[PDB]
């Protein structure tokens, strides 16, 4: 609900789950990942879609997953000398099984050369996005939160908020106090339901 | 056994650690040009230098991959460059002497002052005064004193200086496998290995001599006109059958002939439509000129101007004492950063500029999706051309009409068409004959077809010949008449101006048919079409990825320049242009010399 408490969230594609009923139904549990990236790549992050972000830096599967949320963060994230803090892996070795992870700096190599490489290059996978405030709206920094729900063997505990209706008293009314159901007049009382 | 792939990576880095260096080197330059101070100069001295660093080294680590194995042309090209050591390979102590030369001459031409020929007081400086003196009065003398005030003077200073660079410049070339600097210079077009779309490095020369020997017929009648209309405002002087001498012609050296619409005016009783006034009547402000342009482009369905344009572009004079350089010029610091810097002064000579300098930004926004080392234009003159066609459809008696600006009360007639042409045909057909020579001469001199002790002769020889001009006074072998203008003394190839004048009409007549024309083509107006719209983008997109040869075919419809289309724009004129000569003479009597007399 307070999810609408974000700006025009540049995205919210709910591949997999009905975007609606979001609060209507519950699943075992839900993780929420997050990272900063340029806006010319906020699409790679999507079932099947390819490219660098999905290749050595964060590959989703195809499973519903749940949804995605993106917002431009320049305002505070960008700088004026180059926010040279956010990084990326230009090249790993192969790719990642949906939702893997690799952080080892591991200066890239391979090439059976004195410095196994691609012609005196011995490149290093980590490069610095380096944002600035005057850039386009395709090289400006966007923020993302990937919503991963799931329904294991046990229940949907996390689950969600349900509404009331206020008590009536002295009038046939069907009901659902806690989780017990039935139809009857809900008068006052005189019992001492022990504290539990 | 990856000989490539072991390099498709070398690029993958460059492509990232360059853009960042280039952004912070083009920025610097705006800041100066916009705000003129001192620290700003320095502030750019660093990054305006740094970039260099990156470059040189990457070239080192670029030949490390013998191009021979590369086969994906995309990479055979991104590499084609980088490697190019070009200079630097040249001798050291010698590379020094060269670095020197340039300066000397490139400087001389700058402050070069002309003291009075009758007083050490009237020392006119070119920018203001030397120029006026030329495109101003009519009286003889000062015109000669000025054609004398430079040649055997501000150029003699460099006469042997030109004879200098020709030595080392050709050395460097040799090394880099290029008979003459001209063979280096004649390369932007050399397209190798593409099956049918191939093009040589010499084929060009011939296509020129062809296209040109087709124009003579027109040009011939134009020197025919003036030659006589320059016998009216002038007394016993211009021999009625010889060559229009220098001084009395147009500008200084006389590249263009524009400064003349007066002396020659088909029917000097016509309106010469000028929407300047009306601009000052609707109260048209500056931010209008640009919003109009933007539209023209969006009408034909092309991207709107971004939000970084309307918020970062110096679109007026230099604010306060904010000394600014006032040169219309659209920038592209990369990263979506597109900007314009023109001091738009309310008028109809700036409303066309806008449409001319937004096309630069509209091309620069299509190729924006290509490797940094492939973002430019197929060949040298596809960049202007693709933004002049706009300053052609913009000032159409229709557009200005249909645009709620030009009094729709247009009493349009023949003696205005017949008249708007002698204007657009004194600065796009009188410049052609001159663009050749210069190039020829050097293209030769370089190759070594002339020995210094003769260089001079040719100039004048190929001046009464190809063009039709005689030396007001006889000139000495130690004068660099050729080398006495910016380009000549600032190493700039000058054929991007003969191939931009012939690709503009091949683009007009093509994106014209598409929008359903049918009448005088000077009357074309693509505004509001959409078929032509796509016509262009399908070329503006390929940036420099594919050969220029085929880039045309996408549009135009062939793959080699054509003088036919251009000879149609003024086709109207070539009628009244023979009926106006009628019995007068045509052709030049090479002999007659206003000095050899």
């Amino acid at each position: 609900s307070v999810l609408y408490n974000f700006a025009p969230f540049f995205a919210f594609k709910c591949y997999g789950v009905s975007p609606t009923k979001l609060n209507d139904l519950c699943f075992t549990n839900v993780y929420a990942d997050s990272f900063v990236i340029k806006g010319n790549e906020v699409s790679q992050i999507a079932p099947g879609q390819t490219g660098n972000i999905a290749d050595y830096n964060y590959k989703l599967p195809d499973d519903f997953t749940g949804c995605v949320i993106a917002w431009n963060s320049n305002k505070l994230d960008s700088k004026h000398s180059g926010n040279y803090d956010y990084w990326y892996r230009l090249f790993r070795k192969s790719k990642l099984k949906p939702f893997e992870r690799d952080i080892s700096t591991e200066i890239y190599q391979a090439g059976n050369k004195p410095c196994k490489g691609k012609g005196p290059n011995c490149y290093f996978p980590l490069q610095s996005y380096g944002f600035r405030p005057t850039y386009g709206v395709g090289h400006q920094p966007y923020r993302v939160v990937v919503l991963s729900f799931e329904l294991l063997h046990a229940p949907a505990t996390v689950c969600g908020p349900k509404k009331s209706t206020n008590l009536v008293k002295n009038k046939c009314v069907n009901f659902n106090f806690n989780g017990l159901t039935g139809t009857g007049v809900l008068t006052k009382s005189n019992k001492k339901f022990l504290p539990f | 056994s990856t000989i490539e792939e072991q390099a498709k990576t070398f690029l993958d880095k460059f492509n990232h650690e360059a853009e960042d260096l280039f952004y912070q080197s083009s920025l610097a330059s705006w800041n100066y040009n916009t705000n003129i101070t001192e620290e700003n100069v320095q502030n750019m001295n660093n990054a305006g230098d740094k970039w260099s660093a990156f470059l040189k080294e990457q070239s080192t680590l670029a030949q490390m991959y013998p191009l021979q194995e590369i086969q994906n042309l995309t990479v055979k090209l991104q590499l084609q460059a980088l490697q190019q050591n070009g200079s630097s390979v040249l001798s050291e102590d010698k590379s020094k002497r060269l670095n020197t030369i340039l300066n000397t001459m490139s400087t001389i031409y700058s402050t070069g002052k002309v003291c009075n020929p009758d007083n050490p007081q009237e020392c006119l400086l070119l920018e203001p005064g030397l120029n006026e003196i030329m495109a101003n009065s009519l009286d003889y003398n000062e015109r000669l004193w000025a054609w004398e005030s430079w040649r055997s003077e501000v150029g003699k200073q460099l006469r042997p200086l030109y004879e200098e660079y020709v030595v080392l410049k050709n050395e460097m070339a040799r090394a880099n496998h290029y008979e003459d600097y001209g063979d280096y210079w004649r390369g932007d077009y050399e397209v190798n290995g593409v099956d049918g779309y191939d093009y040589s490095r010499g084929q060009l020369i011939e296509d020129v001599e062809h296209t040109f020997e087709e124009i003579k017929p027109l040009y011939e009648h134009l020197h025919a006109y003036v030659r006589a209309k320059l016998m009216n405002a002038y007394p016993s002087y211009i021999s009625p059958i010889g060559c229009l001498p220098a001084h009395l012609l147009g500008d200084m050296w006389g590249r263009f002939w524009t400064n003349l619409y007066s002396l020659t005016v088909p029917f000097g009783q016509k309106p010469n439509i000028d929407v300047t006034d009306a601009m000052v009547d609707q109260a048209w402000d500056a931010q209008r000129i640009f919003k109009e342009a933007e539209k023209f482009f969006v009408s034909v369905g092309l991207p709107n101007m971004t939000q970084g344009f309307w918020e970062n572009s110096m679109l007026t004079d230099p604010g306060n004492v904010q000394k600014a350089v006032c040169h219309p010029t659209a920038w592209d610091l990369g990263k979506g950063d597109f900007r314009i810097l023109m001091c738009t002064k309310v008028t109809m000579d700036d409303f066309l500029t806008a449409h001319h300098e937004m096309g630069h930004i509209q091309y620069d926004m299509a190729y924006a999706a290509q490797p940094f080392l492939l973002r430019n234009g197929a060949n040298e003159g596809f960049h202007e051309a693709v933004g002049e066609i706009m300053s052609l459809s913009a000032a159409t008696p229709k557009h200005l009409k249909s645009i709620g600006l030009l009094s729709p009360d247009f009493q349009e007639d023949n003696e205005t068409e017949i008249n708007f042409l002698l204007k657009q045909a004194l600065t796009i057909v009188g410049t052609l004959p001159f663009t050749y020579m210069l190039e020829k001469w050097r293209w030769m001199v370089f190759k070594g077809e002339i020995p210094k002790d003769q260089w001079m002769k040719k100039w004048w020889e190929m001046k009464r010949e190809i063009v039709g001009v005689v030396e007001p006074v006889p000139h000495d072998e130690t004068y660099c008449d050729p080398a006495s203008l910016f380009h000549v003394s600032n190493d700039y190839s000058f054929i991007r101006y003969y191939t931009r004048t012939l690709y503009q009409f091949q683009f007009q007549e093509a994106l014209c048919q598409a929008a359903k024309h049918e009448g005088p083509l000077h009357k074309c107006d693509i505004s509001n079409s959409t078929e032509a719209g796509q016509k262009l983008f399908n070329m503006l997109r390929l940036g420099k990825s594919e050969p220029w040869t085929l880039a045309l075919e996408n549009v135009v419809g062939a793959k080699n320049m054509n003088v036919r289309p251009l000879l149609n724009y003024f086709e109207p004129l070539f009628t009244w242009l023979k009926d106006q000569n009628k019995n007068s003479f045509v052709g030049w009597s090479t002999d007659w010399s206003p000095y050899a007399d």
